């Protein structure tokens, strides 16, 4: 369809629209450029003074982001954890046989020299270092990302978890709304610390300080939600990863899948840098994000919902996608799984159920794509009363779903 | 909604467009394992004429 | 299914998703490595002063866990243990013959360096040792195993029994909200003490101080819930462990059963280290939990629910499992049991009663019910649906994310 023409006067129109580049960048195609990830905190100001600096800063005022980072590195220099195996990611070989590494065995540099107050601060604070302060300092990042009234529920998390034979109270004054400690999310260094801490304790799960993960955990697979719904779609359909792939029926959902599965990205690998691609600054734009995989995210989450997913109901409904087309695809998929139970005898006493055995129009026995596409073709490509009912049965009795979710989308579509 | 336009004609046109796209779902096997559904076979026009295109 | 290829251009895609670590850890495999459970009682100095340290530390919002540990050790020297026969678990010989063993016949060691207040605290309290103080201290653990207003309706349990043959009352400061004695369960050495206590009085039910289990019992089979639901299902169906097993109809419920039934783990033995696999630090990821057995937990508890179980109502509904397939399975099982009543004559007066299209099968046999399910083109019958309807309608206030709420939504419409 290169040439379109106005039929009334035989003249040629050339239909075109505004371009939208915004390309994505992969973790691997960064280590092809630099073999290390810098962390700048040039502050050789004593640990005990940094301790006091931030304490009164947090109590009330302009807590410097330079200050908190400097403290954290010093407070977390605990060269803990014996490598049990080997630790290699993207060529970088940090961990050997039985080597004792730490956080900041990532890679680390020093920049600038300007600071706020004078050397010896206020010697009021005891240790309370490795004890609680970092858990607070790191815990605030997670609280910073939210904007909904969950901030108070996630600040209860902070305070209640910080009582590990420590018992204190609050610290800042004004409630959230992105302004106070949310400045930190935009610091290249602060996020890299958050990531290194998560990575490190994800390796050494058993470790007396792995409690630092609460709050440092939301950096893991940060804006890689599309990948997460692919995992989730598998566990709900109970199908293999490849068998789920074959049920993808829309061009733009295939596209996104190809993009999400591009090789050499270590996405399936145990302890890789991949899950921390954003906060380590390995990538400016995630190829695994929901905003770059909207067709897939909607399809998968819809399908999961009709299958009684509890989480899917609150997933966001993305704009600029082929709703009607994506939903019919989902229904069929959901209907196939949802009506064909796996159900086979597993254990016996020498007495097994032999399975030996409506030939015209009737839903196919198994859960095979080619079987179903042919059956649907027979229903001239339009969903039956039964499968339209199946969708209704599933969505009715869903209560209190927020707007712009796939939950409200699904109910409003199938509950008539 | 702007003023001074032909609502009736414009909407019956927009309905027909919406109805067409909305009833003709894309749907086509994308990935496979060496086993692909091939859609045409004798694909005629549903229930006589007046059937969905 | 090794290879997938995009049909539009004949290129191979390789579908893959992020990994899950956390393998299970078995209590047997612990005694493969070590041969002992080390209890680190750090300080060993003055029993009388410790009695003072605790009370004072309990009246205000500050008391060391090291100090209450060292106190428990000193106060509980019930070397009174007249063994009935023998006692052996996981290759470890705990006792034999008629030996009088003690509570801490489970390997004791010394630890670090630091202690809080000066030597002689307050010589105020006496003879309160082998009476109530342990019973109280130990009681606070199961009080720490909560988050909702259950605590203030479970600290009653405390003062009430902390009064039987002792008469003592109110002592805590801050009510709750993860602050007070709710941190004690974090101490590796504290939990080990509670475990050693419950394990001891489980062998010696008829001892003077059997009361002490009133807070230490919640340790027994901790994080081994899926194992219990298997027991509950048996009691509820009236069927044997063998038979129940055959009614498992999904691959993932099978794996999880297989992983729960590994042969060298003393799970059915009377007095073992297994039921305290967590608090003794034997395992850090129980194989018998309902997080490692999500499929089985749902299945078992849903079937229970249709069979009129009261406890099934509030069971938690796991994420990332095949709801639809599992639900069908549970429905068929529950339907079989719930329409094939055992019913047989039990007693007589010389006068017995011998028992011998597209209608539900005779007995409760899986092969038979599967064949009947086949005949119904693999979809649940409208009578089956009414059965589950009846079983769920008129269920009162049920909370969110339970299999109770799940079942009513699914079957009552």
């Amino acid at each position: 369809s290169v040439t379109v023409k106005r039929i009334i006067d035989n003249t040629v129109i050339v239909p075109k629209l505004p371009a939208n580049e915004d390309p994505v960048e992969y973790p691997a195609d960064y280590f092809r450029k630099s073999k290390e990830i810098p962390l700048y905190i040039n502050t050789t100001k004593s640990l005990s003074d940094l301790r006091g600096y931030v304490y009164q800063g947090l109590k009330s005022g302009n807590v410097s982001i330079i200050h908190v980072n400097s403290y954290l590195y010093g407070a977390l220099k605990d060269i803990r954890g014996k490598l049990d195996k080997d630790w290699s990611s993207f060529g970088i070989n940090i961990g050997k046989a039985g080597d004792t590494i730490g956080i900041f065995d990532l890679v680390s540099l020093k920049a600038l020299d300007g600071v706020l107050p004078d050397g010896v601060s206020d010697a009021s604070r005891t240790s309370a270092d490795d004890k609680w302060l970092p858990l607070y300092l790191l815990g605030l990042y997670r609280v910073g990302r939210t904007q909904m009234p969950e901030y108070r529920k996630k600040l209860m998390d902070g305070l209640t978890n910080q009582c590990k034979m420590i018992n204190e109270q609050f610290e800042p004054l004004v409630p959230e709304g992105r302004d106070i400690f949310d400045v930190w999310g935009n610091d290249s260094n602060y996020t890299k610390i958050v990531a290194a801490v998560d990575m490190f304790f994800h390796m050494f799960k058993k470790h007396e300080c792995a409690s630092f993960r609460y709050g440092t955990i939301v950096s893991r697979f940060k804006d890689c939600a599309a990948l997460a719904t692919f995992g989730h779609l598998c566990k709900i359909t109970g199908m293999s990863t490849e068998d789920v792939t074959t049920w993808i029926l829309n061009r733009e959902v295939a596209d996104e899948m190809v993009q999400m599965m591009l090789p050499g990205q270590e996405i399936d690998k145990a302890d890789s840098y991949m899950p921390y691609l954003i906060d380590f600054g390995l990538s400016s734009k995630s190829p695994y994000s929901s905003v770059k995989n909207p067709a897939f995210h909607f399809w998968g989450q819809l399908t999961a919902l009709l299958l009684r997913s509890t989480r899917a109901r609150n997933a966001r409904q993305p704009d600029d996608i082929e709703y009607t087309s994506l939903t019919t695809a989902g229904l069929l998929y959901a209907y196939a799984v949802g009506s064909s139970a796996d159900l086979a005898q597993q254990f016996c006493v020498g007495d097994n159920k032999y399975t030996p055995d409506l030939t015209t129009n009737a839903p196919p026995q198994g859960r095979d794509v080619v079987e179903w596409l042919g059956w649907f073709e027979d229903q001239n490509r339009k969903p039956t009363p039964d499968m339209m009912q199946y969708a209704k049965r599933a969505v009715m009795s869903l209560q209190g779903l927020r707007e712009k979710t796939i939950g409200k989308y699904a109910k409003s579509e199938f509950d008539k | 909604q702007p003023d001074d336009i032909e609502y009736t004609s414009l909407t019956t046109a927009g309905l027909l467009y919406a109805y067409a796209v909305g009833s003709s779902a894309d749907l086509a096997q994308q990935f496979c394992v060496g086993d692909n559904k091939y859609t045409p076979d004798d694909s005629t026009g549903g229930l006589t004429t007046n059937a969905p295109p």
